[PDB]
DNA sequence: AAAAAAAAA
């Protein structure tokens, strides 16, 4: 009754004391007005909140919200609909575009203390309260619009009637049924005709989230929740995507409690209301001090050296591994023509090796620095449903495709172990991806083309137990020819017995292991976690706290930390596009003149792939010192890391 | 008495004997007038009652003595007047209809009680496990109380009128420390 | 530096724990002296760097900032050197004075470790001479009162106790108590407590 | 404030950032190349027992030769999480000395606003203290063993106090 | 008819605040340290409630499902009283307590469980082989009209109710409510499913399966694979949606679960055991204690018991700052001439474990051990179900004639064993999977 | 529509 007005009075009186939000809501109005009429992007009526401000005001409201929100966000934005009616200065508006009458619904950030769960951890007493879910995104559904109110028109009457419906799922408060029918009868039998455009429609999407694999009991399998979310942020993220979901977790549908029930074991329905969604990535913004940084180390006559070293440093040897590793991760550039059609753009990188030489652990560093890739394994994988599969959807009750392993990792890159143990046949999902970056399905009369321009690493370990130096380099690979022809580069690992590099592995593999965590003793195992304190979270130049990266001191050359490595090449992939010029070509065609026609043993054979794989590997180097021209410099050290991959030192 | 931190707060024996150490009231069997025989001659208790005592008559003695005499059949305690069901059920009644203030009681309160009971079965007017069953009552009660006005923890002071000597002892060593640790906070503070 | 020093403290209160958990003095741990010694060393070669700083910086080529900042560096890593190490021995005599004042002041070498070799040997002459304080303390004008006895309040008078180890007839007042292997007395309170501490009676 | 107390003694041992706000040549050398002086502005983590002194002394313009920056511990992350809920908040992640620590922090900077905030953290933590401490057995769900993996390791002495209590208080009770 | 109610439930608060032994209401002040940790329930054995007086015992056996709710009532009456206090007339956040029971009566086999065990109190033991996620259920319900437009609440029970016929007294219809979702109480249940023992299957049968629910507090407290010991009721449940004529499919009522493992695997210890495993921890020679416990019946190998124990110890398991995993298992491969008793270490080895599982190499396959990836008939939808190598996560595995094992099939167990962690891509499924063991 | 087990070539 009258709490309504006084909830709807509390709020317009914490909005006028922080007058931030009214900033935020004259800017969004003049920037739209100003997209209006001037010679395509529009800002959503949506507004975020930070209710830590909200408690250092009122707790009693605070925690109403926190507690019960079916009370308290709707006469919130009702009070933010008014203020927003009072603020804004139309005085000739349209006509169609008027009745939109958008709520301006609310978003939230900040402290949530006992509220912020796991998909495993919500249970019964945990209902219709606000909540935070943090998860990974498996499955999407399709964007249908749905109705809410209908305009209707008579010829007679000349007066535009409006009936408005509301769902179980529209509103946070249940409210008396209404079906679909259209009113076509006035009550004087005027007949009435439906009004396309004026009536009002909004998006509809279904996502379902399930808790991160990682954290989750001994013997037990991950566990999933649905969340609905509708009209804005309707197509964010995508499947494979790590979300921090802010919304409503609420019970509905009779679930059985009426007669249709068939045996008493029956249990209702949950569901979260989404309201806003954020990316965790366990953030990726760069700042004027962090350009200071990425310019000034960049100055430096030994930044590949620094940044390959940086590159898992409890892994001894495989510098050249590393070297490459780093030039695969932020690869050439990709050209296309007119008339030439594609040429590929990125690097892929081929380990063989004797058990035990770090090649899987060097791949997991790979997977955990990169920022997006997938984990595959060659045993555990099926090639057809590695690239798209059909599966019939449960609401529309027709079939659509999913995407497959590799295609979540468009543009990424993908790690597959046990390259020689994966079964045949699958291996021509491969043959059919790197030869084109492209994937074609047609089955059960589906017809698409899709794009997948991954880069692929494999590790594979050669047909008899231990490599063979003195036998045929053919004949100890499994793979065909075919196939490794296409990758650029070949490595070949062996753990040559050496007393003095024995000591020296055996000292350093002995050092990794005595190690402690910070602020935590030796005598009792690790122990898990909580979350971070913030659902949600976020003098200059003068500090380099992690900009010089040595942690700590052990050898006269510098050490960068991974996340600045990160941003370094974030930088990288997409400030700078560089171009080759002819003093770098010389040095190509001589240098591939030359390795062809040596004419001594090698391990593979070469053709006119390699000298594409040279001009790739020298853009890439071109792309690594922030330079927007190629150097000879980038020819020769890509020559030198050619000739060691292939022939060795 | 170090044995660690033993030196801070009494142990329950202590209590006990504590406790003990007060007068209370006896029937004796014998009697033991002097002839108008050895002398009592104590020096922490007054021997004229003593040995100046008759069977069949009310004399005070020290507890200790009375359970020593009761251990023979030299003795007759009489039990005191909170420990009846209609004296218990007006205080009973009292802590209920009065939800702020504890109710009267001596501070030897459920200690003359748990002695009474081990020792002086016998003697009692009124069934043993009715009054064992209204004290866990009384307990109940009161420990729902001092749980109630725990919550307010002031640097200042505080106050507790009718609190026994086993709930304050129970409850020292955490009320205190806490109000120690606010009290160094403020005054770190200024 | 002084981060060698705290593997010394945390040491110590696992002691402390072992104080609390058993409230019992017991097998008390083996000395760590060799890190302490260790660090004796080390702060020896402080001491005479220091000694060597002040050379310079009296000569007049050395800059009186860095021989300043230099000194309280120093003096700040014999300060928290020396407070680890006293934390350590505080500790160490409080267990052992606990430990000594509640054995009658003989320090049982009949029954508590056997050797008491995990101690040092100044340990070894500060328990004894404590135990010389002890036996001192009780000679002067409180002999009619035995201050190493039980400190739990006599509660009763007659008790019955059962016998754990055998040996002859011992002499009492007015009596003789003859140590039957298993066997189980009705005896008094007040004459027994010595045989009970001792270990040879049970069932209290 | 004891000499001998050892939990002081482990308190004083945590690291704090901090600034060298006047340059002095020569040093650095128990951190890096001894004939390599430190510049300006050079931050290091320094433990407290040289940080409380050496940022005193002043030494001599009488700045003193290093500047202590605010440390990440109090930050107002923290102070926003310790405000929305306190009870379920686990202090022992953040620090094992957190208290300690804050009462030294407090004593060499006046701030009226943390001495309200932290008193109301431990007041009301001390009501479920009392009330675990108060459930003696007659075996237990995770809640309990929760609560009590989240303490500080200056709580755990009370908690063994009050339990030992309560312990003792039954034991001779029903006999 | 409410007279009988009231007198049941007297009688049941009578022995809830008047059962004693020497000094102690044990009972009362096991609901003082429950309302004090926020575990609202109560244990009840059945010799204490025999020994008080027969009749409640004989009343409780005869019909069980209407008498337990009486007995879960009065338990909250005696709480509301003995917790708050009247202050001369609020929260009162109390609902319905639970009510858990333990019984040293005869155990039943499963296929002995027959007609004349309908609605009576069983206990049985059996092994879980697949728990069901929780499910949500109503316990007091705000129902709303939508004619005459009132408010109602409803309670319902959990043992053994529709809409109301007609409105509460203009001209409405036969039910005109709708349920009101807010305001409403909810609690969880769970489904668990029982297999047979393999040493009391019968001769030249198959094992049977039971199907078994349990709410509140007692969800969440088992896990496959764990022997336990189960105290309900078994009664029946018809199945409109699903043969025969009149049939009716039975189920078990969850009352009470002992389990072997006690849910330890944070420490659940009390003190008594915890100084006991300190003082045999202080034995000087626990090692050869430990290796001579080690299959006392196999005589002669002792190299072969150390490395038992010091497989069963396991490694410390390490992390680094970098990101990379250090595996924290040995692994021991007996591999030697036949009759030397390699099959017998392994079946021990497999009973002392906390979780272990015991299998062929040659009756296994690569997509039986690590994950299959199944697909629900009804739905048509994809979902992982766990194999053999995630069911030993935490724990050993007993493999035996791995020779005979298959090439395409051993070579899957590489990753699964250098780095605890299984990687599948199947239907568009892209999950990593941990198995440490 | 897609995964997994079995007998025969
Ligand atoms: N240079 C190295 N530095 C540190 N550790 C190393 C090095 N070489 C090998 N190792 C160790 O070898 C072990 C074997 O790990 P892992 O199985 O990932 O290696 P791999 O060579 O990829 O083996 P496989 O071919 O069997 O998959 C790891 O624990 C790793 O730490
Ligand atoms: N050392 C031993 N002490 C006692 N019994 C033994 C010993 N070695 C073998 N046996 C006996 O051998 C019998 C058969 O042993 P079992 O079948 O387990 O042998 P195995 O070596 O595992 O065989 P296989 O290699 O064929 O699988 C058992 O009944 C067992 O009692
Ligand atoms: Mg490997
Ligand atoms: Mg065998
Ligand atoms: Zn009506």
């Amino acid at each position: 009754d009258a709490v309504f007005g006084d909830r709807v009075r509390r709020f317009q009186e914490f909005l006028d004391t922080f007058t931030s939000y009214r900033d935020s809501v004259r800017s969004i109005q003049v920037y739209n007005s100003n997209n209006a009429a001037n010679y395509l992007n529009i800002l959503p009526h949506r507004i975020i909140i930070s209710l830590d401000d909200l408690r250092e005001f009122d707790r009693s409201f605070w925690s109403g919200i926190l507690v019960e929100p079916a009370y308290f966000i709707p006469p919130a934005e009702k009070a933010l609909t008014d203020l927003a009616d009072s603020m804004d200065d139309v005085p000739h508006p349209n006509a169609s575009a008027v009745s939109s009458r958008h709520p301006w619904k609310l978003s939230f950030k900040g402290s949530f203390g006992a509220h912020a769960l796991s998909p495993r951890t919500l249970t019964a007493q945990h209902l219709n309260k606000l909540v935070s879910v943090e998860g990974i995104v498996t499955k999407t559904s399709l964007v249908r619009p749905k109705l809410i109110r209908s305009v209707h028109y008579a010829a007679k009457t000349g007066r535009f009637h409006y009936r408005d419906y509301t769902d179980a799922t529209t509103t946070l408060t249940t409210r008396i049924p209404t079906p679909a029918i259209y009113p076509t009868e006035d009550t004087e039998g005027n007949k009435l005709t439906t009004e396309y455009g004026y009536s009002t429609f909004i998006d509809h999407q279904r996502i379902t989230v399930q808790e991160m694999p990682e954290m989750a009991p001994a013997g037990q399998l991950p566990r999933s929740i649905d969340v609905i979310l509708d009209d804005d942020l309707v197509d964010k993220t995508k499947p494979g995507d790590r979300v921090n979901v802010v919304g409503v977790f609420k019970s509905l549908g009779a679930g059985g409690m009426n007669q249709s029930n068939s045996n008493t074991l029956i249990g209702f329905k949950t569901l979260i209301l989404g309201n806003t969604v954020y990316p965790l990535h366990a953030r990726q913004m760069l700042t004027d001090f962090d350009i200071r940084n990425i310019n000034k180390l960049s100055k430096k006559k030994d930044i590949f050296d620094i940044l390959s070293q940086s590159l898992a440093p409890s892994i001894y040897g495989h510098d050249h591994i590393k070297k490459a590793i780093l030039l695969m991760l932020m690869g050439g550039v990709e050209k296309n023509l007119e008339n030439g059609s594609h040429l590929r753009g990125d690097i892929n990188i081929l380990m063989v090796g004797d058990p035990s030489t770090a090649k899987s652990q060097l791949l997991r560093f790979v997977l955990n620095t990169a920022s997006l890739a997938i984990a595959t394994t060659g045993r555990g994988s099926s090639g057809v449903g590695l690239t798209a599969a059909v599966t019939t959807d449960r609401e529309t009750g027709e079939r659509r495709l999913e995407a497959g392993a590799m295609v979540l990792a468009d543009r990424g890159v993908v790690c597959i172990d046990e390259f020689d143990k994966m079964t045949d046949v699958d291996r021509v999902a491969i043959h059919e991806v790197m030869e084109q970056q492209t994937v074609t399905i047609a089955k059960a009369g589906i017809h698409t083309t899709l794009n997948a321009r991954c880069s692929v690493i494999a590790a594979a370990n050669p047909v008899f137990g231990q490599y063979d130096v003195n036998r045929d380099p053919h004949q100890n690979i499994a793979l065909p020819d075919s196939l490794l022809s296409r990758f650029d580069l070949l490595f070949v690992v062996t753990d040559d017995i050496n007393e003095i590099r024995d000591r020296s592995i055996s000292e350093h593999v002995l050092r990794t292991h005595r190690y402690l965590p910070p602020g935590y003793l030796e005598g009792e195992p690790v122990r898990e976690r909580l979350n971070l304190s913030l659902a949600v979270g976020e003098q200059a130049g003068a500090k380099l706290a992690k900009n010089k990266g040595n942690y700590n001191g052990t050898e006269i050359p510098k050490l960068v930390t991974i996340p600045f490595l990160r941003k370094y090449v974030q930088y990288a992939k997409e400030r700078v596009i560089p171009q080759l010029t002819q003093e770098a070509i010389n040095v190509i065609v001589k240098n591939y003149t030359d390795l062809r026609n040596d004419d001594n043993t090698k391990k593979s054979p070469i053709t006119a792939r390699t000298l594409e794989t040279l001009i790739r590997l020298a853009t890439a180097h071109a792309k690594v010192r922030l330079s927007k021209t190629v150097n000879k410099v980038d020819a020769k050290v890509a020559a030198n890391l050619l000739r060691f991959a292939l022939l060795g030192e | 008495s170090l044995p660690a931190h033993l030196q801070q707060t009494f142990s329950p024996e202590e209590i006990q004997f504590i406790v003990e150490n007060e007068p209370i009231k006896i029937f004796p069997r014998i009697t033991t007038r002097q002839k108008i025989h050895t002398r009592w001659q104590l020096i922490t208790t007054d021997d004229k009652a003593l040995n100046n005592m008759v069977a069949m008559r009310s004399t005070e003695v020290v507890l200790w003595i009375a359970l020593l005499l009761k251990q023979q059949s030299k003795c007759s305690i009489v039990a005191p007047q909170w420990l009846t069901t209609k004296e218990l059920d007006r205080k009973i009644q009292y802590e209920k209809t009065h939800p702020d203030r504890f109710s009267e009681l001596p501070w030897n309160w459920l200690v003359l009680a748990r002695i009474l009971f081990n020792k002086a079965k016998d003697d009692f007017h009124d069934p043993i496990h009715e009054l064992r069953g209204k004290i866990q009552d009384l307990r109940e009660i009161r420990q729902i109380k001092v749980l109630k006005g725990l919550k307010y923890l002031n640097e200042s002071h505080l106050q507790l009128d009718n609190l026994s000597l086993l709930e304050i002892n129970e409850l020292r060593p955490f009320i205190t420390e806490i109000m120690d640790k606010l009290r160094e906070i403020h005054t770190a503070s200024l | 530096y002084g981060d060698l020093g705290n593997k010394l403290v945390l040491e110590a209160k696992r002691t402390k724990q072992l104080y609390a958990r058993s409230n019992q003095d017991v097998n008390l741990p083996m000395y760590h002296e060799d890190i302490i010694r260790n660090i004796l060393k080390e702060v020896s070669n402080l001491r005479k760097n220091t000694e060597y700083l002040k050379e310079q910086q009296q000569l007049g080529m050395l800059d009186d900032k860095v021989a300043k900042c230099q000194y309280f560096v120093t003096l700040l890593c014999m300060e928290r050197n020396k407070r680890c190490l006293l934390a350590y021995q505080r500790l160490r005599t409080d267990i052992l004075d606990s430990m000594a004042w509640n054995n009658n002041g003989l320090d049982l070498m009949s029954s508590s470790q056997q050797d008491t070799n995990n101690l040092s040997h100044q340990e070894q002459e500060y328990l004894k001479e404590y135990c010389d304080l002890i036996t001192d303390l009780k000679s002067g004008d409180l002999v009619d009162i035995d201050l190493s006895g039980s400190l739990v309040p006599p509660s009763d008078v007659f008790i019955d106790v059962r016998v754990l180890k055998d040996a002859g007839e011992i002499q009492t007042e007015y009596g003789v108590f003859n140590l039957i292997k298993d066997s189980q007395f009705f005896v008094r309170q007040s004459d027994v407590e010595r045989l009970i501490q001792q270990g040879y009676l049970q069932k209290i | 404030m004891g000499y001998y107390d050892i939990d002081d003694v482990l308190a004083d041992g945590t690291e704090f950032p901090c600034k060298f706000q006047y340059d002095i040549p020569g040093l650095g050398y128990l951190e890096n190349n001894p004939g390599r002086p430190i510049t300006k502005n050079t931050k290091l983590s320094l433990p407290l027992w040289l940080a409380r002194i050496l940022a005193i002394v002043g030494g001599d313009e009488p700045v003193p030769f290093v500047e202590l920056l605010p440390p990440d511990m109090f930050s107002t992350k923290v102070m926003n999480a310790i405000k929305t809920d306190p009870v379920a908040l686990d202090l022992h992640s953040i620090n094992s000395h957190f208290f300690s620590l804050a009462i030294k922090w407090i004593m060499l900077f006046s701030e009226k606003e943390l001495a309200n905030v932290v008193s109301e953290l431990l007041l009301q933590r001390a009501q479920e203290l009392n009330h675990h401490a108060s459930s003696l057995s007659i075996n237990t769900n995770i809640a309990t063993s929760t609560f009590l993996l989240k303490l500080e390791e200056m709580e755990k002495e009370i908690y063994k106090k009050s339990h030992e209590s309560y312990k003792d208080t039954k034991r001779w009770m029903f006999k | 008819n409410d007279d009988d109610n009231t007198e049941i439930i007297k009688s049941f608060k009578n022995f809830i605040l008047e059962f004693r032994l020497d000094s102690q209401f044990i009972y009362r002040d096991q609901l003082r340290n429950n309302i004090l940790v926020k575990n609202y329930s109560l244990t009840v054995n059945m010799e204490h409630l025999i020994g008080y007086n027969e009749d409640i015992y004989k009343k409780l056996s005869d019909e069980p499902s209407d008498i337990i709710p009486l007995f879960e009532t009065a338990i909250t009456q005696v709480a509301k009283r003995i917790s708050i206090l009247s202050r001369a007339q609020l929260l009162n956040s109390l609902p319905t307590f639970q009510l858990i029971l333990n019984s040293n009566a005869n155990q039943i086999p499963l296929r002995d469980l027959d007609s004349e065990h309908v609605s009576k109190i069983v206990r049985l033991s059996g092994i879980i082989i697949s728990t069901s996620v929780l499910s949500s259920r109503a316990t007091y319900l705000s129902i709303m009209c939508r004619n005459c437009r009132h408010t109602t609440s409803i309670t319902i029970n959990n043992f053994n109710v529709s809409l109301p016929r007609s409105c509460l007294s203009k001209n409405c219809g036969p039910d005109p409510y709708i349920i009101i979702h807010e305001s409403s109480k909810f609690i969880d249940q769970q489904f668990l499913k029982l297999q047979e023992i393999p040493e009391l299957v019968p001769v030249g049968e198959m094992p049977r399966n039971l199907t078994m629910t349990c709410d509140r507090y007692l969800t969440n407290k088992v896990i496959p694979g764990t022997r336990v010991t189960i105290v309900g009721i078994y009664s029946i449940y018809n199945s409109k949606n699903g043969s025969g004529v009149a049939i009716r499919t039975p189920y078990i009522k969850i009352l009470g679960i002992q389990s072997d493992v006690e849910t330890s695997s944070v420490t659940m210890f009390t003190e008594e055991e915890e100084e006991e495993f300190l003082q045999l921890s202080r034995n000087p020679k626990l090692y050869e204690i430990l290796t001579n416990s080690i299959a006392p019946s196999i005589f002669g190998n002792e190299d072969i018991k150390k490395a038992i124990v010091c497989l069963l110890m396991g490694g410390s398991k390490k992390i680094l700052p970098d990101g990379m995993r250090l595996r924290g298992d040995i692994n021991v491969l007996l591999l030697g001439d036949p009759g030397t008793a390699k099959s017998q270490l392994l079946k021990f080895v497999e009973k002392v474990s906390p979780i272990a599982v015991y299998t062929s190499g040659k009756g296994s396959s690569a997509a039986g051990l690590t994950a299959s990836v199944q697909r629900d008939p009804m739905t048509r939808e994809f979902y992982l179900e766990g194999g053999a190598m995630v069911l030993a996560d935490g724990g050993v595995v007993c493999i035996d004639e791995f020779d005979k094992m298959r090439d395409e099939d051993r070579v899957a167990i590489h990753e699964a064993m250098e780095q605890q962690t299984i990687s599948i891509a199947k239907a568009g499924i892209t999950t990593v999977l941990n198995s440490r063991t």
